[PDB]
């Protein structure tokens, strides 16, 4: 097994782009998605200032330099994550993308919480589905804040429980404990949907990637 | 709490009475049926009981003992449904399915 | 199993400072990947803080040269009858063909504010585009 | 660059209103 | 290569200025009986009134004539650090685009 | 054994914690009550566990029964452990001075040999670190509770020499009286060394505490000071 851990878990980690995520998107692309638009300064967290361009006429732009890098490196973690077959689950209170949500975690083959979130599911899921339940490797936040403009406590749960995070992170949210925090917009209907499919393309390819890794090694 | 064996059992057990039964009222054993071992149980067995379940009744065992036992993960823990952690994996699965209806249908006595 | 202390660090530091102990037996499925490519910051705790006296965020007001020609425009002409086609990438309103002959003409003249904005709608009314002031 | 924004204070700032009787004696 | 600022500032939104009063088009996407969701390329969509004349016409994808009065209706209320935000544009639904 | 006193509750050992729910054993950590109080009636008591090798950490256990109570803190002082950094496995890295509410915690670090002078509860929760040598002054209000939540703090807030030097980009040279004018290098920047020196401050201005210099100057005159008193 020696081997077969060097070989196949090790050596993706010696790379610094294994799985070839930076060609998924583009400052172009993101742009044409309005990943750059936040919420007005009234809104403004603190800690999301240094990922703030600027304010356009009281309109918050975020700077989609840093958000290049951001998502490059959230999109290289989901990757390696999903190269190593854990559980992925993506989490989103936001009702006008639950379905969009749900349908991409189907697709990809990992895993969906776009529901109200119970009380307990993290931090006591061994007795809210059982002794021998494993949970999330990662977990990817589209939206990070719930219905009442506060932090989803799946963010906190995650924390406690030292389950990696990655997030899409608006002007009025609080990166603070997001592993893997991603500046930019949530709202807009064209941003969602090209997270959606970046991350979707990523898990589907590292898992591809692994059964022809797995192929190559057991036919040498 | 009947384990998995037990239930196996019983459905041994219950074959075998099938076709002791069906030996015992000379009917072939190969085309018996449930209703020949209701009418058979019947006549062996009289019992003018109101309450119909105070009768002697032999049925399948997978109709009379209330076990269930669903397992929702494998071995490697990874859960079958894409709703797992939801909780109520079942009832969202189907509200999705709806929603998801209702979207194509926009695109275009009973109780 | 690790430590529930959230606002402790980071679930990195947690991690590791337990492996070490001995108290998790085996790394995490994540901890690996994470050493290798690891965020650009740390994710630790903390508390946000409303400020006080002058201090003020450093959040800059974005605004260019031809906002002021803009500005002008939007005075002087007003709000063009044609409608904004935010959809189009290349979208070109009077407005800014307006900057873009302004601009234009400053760059091959003078600099006076007002003869450049006449001369603007002068060259504006002669291709053939209504401005009504 | 040239495309950076520079410090400007606001164009459209829009005058502030004024009463029936300001600068009326 | 194209940088972010050079894009921000030969973008129409940026192009466009002040919000207020200015005439956009918008696509509708989303109807709830008499209640019409429209983008018209900002951040938030508005949600305007079915009209009374030539009602019929305003279907999904249908493209609109709108007044923005504001990109984002917020609003800061007493004994709060942080302004109230409905996630909605306000705007006026002139007619269709012919 | 009896605790801090014949008839105390606080400083006696509960043994080691349960196996989790988790499948992880902790046969290698102790428990000790830090203070048993009744709830008016319920228990409700404050424990703190720790191998002895670093990882510890503290929790507080309601419930009707005694024994529950003792049952449920310390499983739940198991899942929230701390991390305190070590000098030399010893003791720690600097005097460290902290203010948790009322509760006024002045640590100070110590050579080999000369054991724990600490308040009976830091005593306690320093052999469950592993703390061998060091110095505390409780000061204002002792409230357990707080005690050792500033503790905790101080003790998991400790910059080590290494973090050090990896901030100033410097060497980190201890000087030892009993070792000479010997430079001994104890940390040294992972990344690129600094070519210039630190400002040679000519008098810092620093935060001193008038007991200490008071002790220094030897104006203290306690007869509760420097007591003899059992190994500890
Ligand atoms: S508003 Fe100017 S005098 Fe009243
Ligand atoms: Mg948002
Ligand atoms: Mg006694």
């Amino acid at each position: 097994s020696t081997d077969f851990n060097d070989k196949i878990l090790n050596e993706p980690l010696k790379h610094s782009d294994f799985f070839n995520v930076k060609e998924l998107f583009s400052v172009r692309s993101l742009f044409d998605a309005r990943v750059h638009l936040g919420h007005k300064a009234g809104c403004r967290h603190r800690f999301m200032e240094p990922y703030i361009f600027g304010s356009r006429l009281d309109h918050d732009i975020i700077d989609l330099e840093q958000t290049a890098t951001h998502l490059q490196l959230a999109l290289n973690f989901t990757a390696h994550m999903a190269y190593r077959k854990g559980i992925i689950l993506f989490i989103s209170r936001n009702r006008q993308f639950s379905y969009l949500i749900e349908n991409m975690a189907r697709d990809c083959g990992e895993y969906a919480h776009t529901r109200y979130f119970r009380g307990g599911m993290l931090t006591n899921a061994r007795l809210l589905f059982g002794p021998t339940v494993r949970l999330p490797d990662l977990i990817i936040f589209l939206h990070t804040l719930n219905n009442i403009f506060e932090p989803h406590v799946a963010v906190r749960d995650a924390a406690k429980m030292n389950i990696p995070t990655v997030g899409i992170v608006d002007t009025n949210c609080n990166p603070c404990l997001i592993t893997y925090p991603v500046p930019g917009n949530d709202d807009s209907p064209l941003a969602v949907h090209l997270y959606c499919r970046l991350f979707q393309t990523a898990i589907t390819r590292a898992k591809e990637k692994r059964q022809q890794v797995e192929a190559l090694y057991r036919l040498q | 709490t009947y384990t998995e064996d037990f239930i196996k059992k019983q459905i041994e057990e219950f074959n075998i009475g099938k076709r002791h039964l069906a030996n015992m009222m000379g009917e072939d054993p190969e085309t018996f049926t449930q209703e020949d071992i209701d009418r058979a149980i019947a006549y062996l067995f009289p019992s003018g009981l109101f309450e119909k379940r105070a009768r002697p009744v032999m049925k399948h065992p997978e109709q009379i003992f209330p076990r269930q036992r669903a397992i929702q993960w494998g071995e490697d823990g990874r859960p079958f449904h894409y709703l797992f952690y939801t909780g109520k994996q079942s009832y969202y699965s189907l509200m999705h399915d709806v929603y998801g209806m209702l979207l194509n249908l926009e695109k275009h006595g009973s109780r | 199993a690790g430590s529930r202390l959230e606002t402790v660090g980071s679930i990195f530091s947690r991690t590791r400072d337990l492996v070490r102990a001995g108290v998790l037996k085996e790394k995490p499925l994540w901890f690996d990947v994470y050493d290798a490519f690891p965020p650009l910051r740390e994710p630790v705790f903390q508390r946000p803080r409303v400020r006080y006296g002058k201090a003020k965020a450093p959040i800059q007001d974005i605004w260019y040269h031809e906002d002021r020609i803009r500005a002008k425009f939007y005075s002087v002409y007003g709000s063009g009858q044609r409608a904004f086609d935010l959809f189009n990438p290349n979208f070109k309103s009077t407005c800014q063909r307006f900057v873009e002959k302004y601009t234009e003409l400053q760059k091959l003249g003078e600099t006076d504010e007002e003869k450049l904005f006449v001369e603007t709608g002068k060259a504006l009314l002669a291709e053939g585009v209504i401005l009504r002031r | 660059n040239e495309d950076l924004p520079i410090s400007m204070e606001n164009p459209y700032k829009e005058p502030l209103k004024k009463c029936i009787l300001c600068g009326k004696h | 290569v194209e940088s972010f600022a050079s894009m921000l500032r030969h973008s129409p939104l940026t192009q466009m200025g002040p919000a207020k009063d200015k005439l956009v088009i918008g696509r509708i996407f989303h109807i709830v009986e008499n209640d019409l969701y429209i983008d018209f390329g900002g951040k938030f969509h508005c949600v305007c009134r079915r009209p009374e004349v030539d009602g019929e016409k305003y279907q999904k994808g249908t493209r609109v004539r709108l007044r923005l009065l504001d990109l984002e209706l917020t609003s800061r209320f007493l004994g709060a650090t942080t302004d109230t935000t409905v996630l909605e544009a306000n705007a006026v639904l002139l007619g269709i685009q012919e | 054994e009896r605790g801090w006193s014949g008839n105390s509750w606080g400083g006696i050992s509960l043994g080691p914690p349960d196996p989790g729910p988790c499948g992880e054993t902790y046969e290698d950590f102790d428990t000790r009550i830090l203070e048993v109080r009744n709830v008016f009636k319920s228990i409700r008591v404050l424990v703190a566990v720790g191998n002895g090798k670093g990882a510890a950490g503290f929790s507080i256990g309601k419930a009707t029964d005694r024994m529950d109570a003792f049952r449920k803190a310390k499983n739940r002082a198991v899942h929230h452990l701390h991390y305190i950094e070590r000098y030399e496995d010893h003791t720690i890295f600097h005097d460290i001075s902290l203010r948790f509410k009322r509760t006024h915690i002045k640590m100070k670090k110590q050579p080999k040999g000369y054991g724990l002078r600490c308040h009976r509860a830091i005593i306690t929760i320093c052999r469950l670190i592993g703390i061998k040598d060091m110095y505390a002054k409780v000061s204002g209000s002792i409230n357990m509770l707080s005690l050792t939540q500033g503790l905790f703090r101080g003790l998991s807030r400790q910059e080590t020499h290494q973090q050090l030097a990896d901030k100033k980009g410097l060497h980190v040279v201890e000087i030892r009286e009993e070792c000479g004018p010997l430079p001994i290098v104890v940390a040294s920047p992972r990344g690129p060394l600094r070519k210039d020196p630190e400002p040679e401050d000519e008098v810092p201005d620093v935060k001193l505490d008038w007991e200490d210099v008071k002790t220094a100057q030897g104006m203290k005159r306690s007869v509760w000071s420097n007591l003899k008193r059992a190994a500890t």
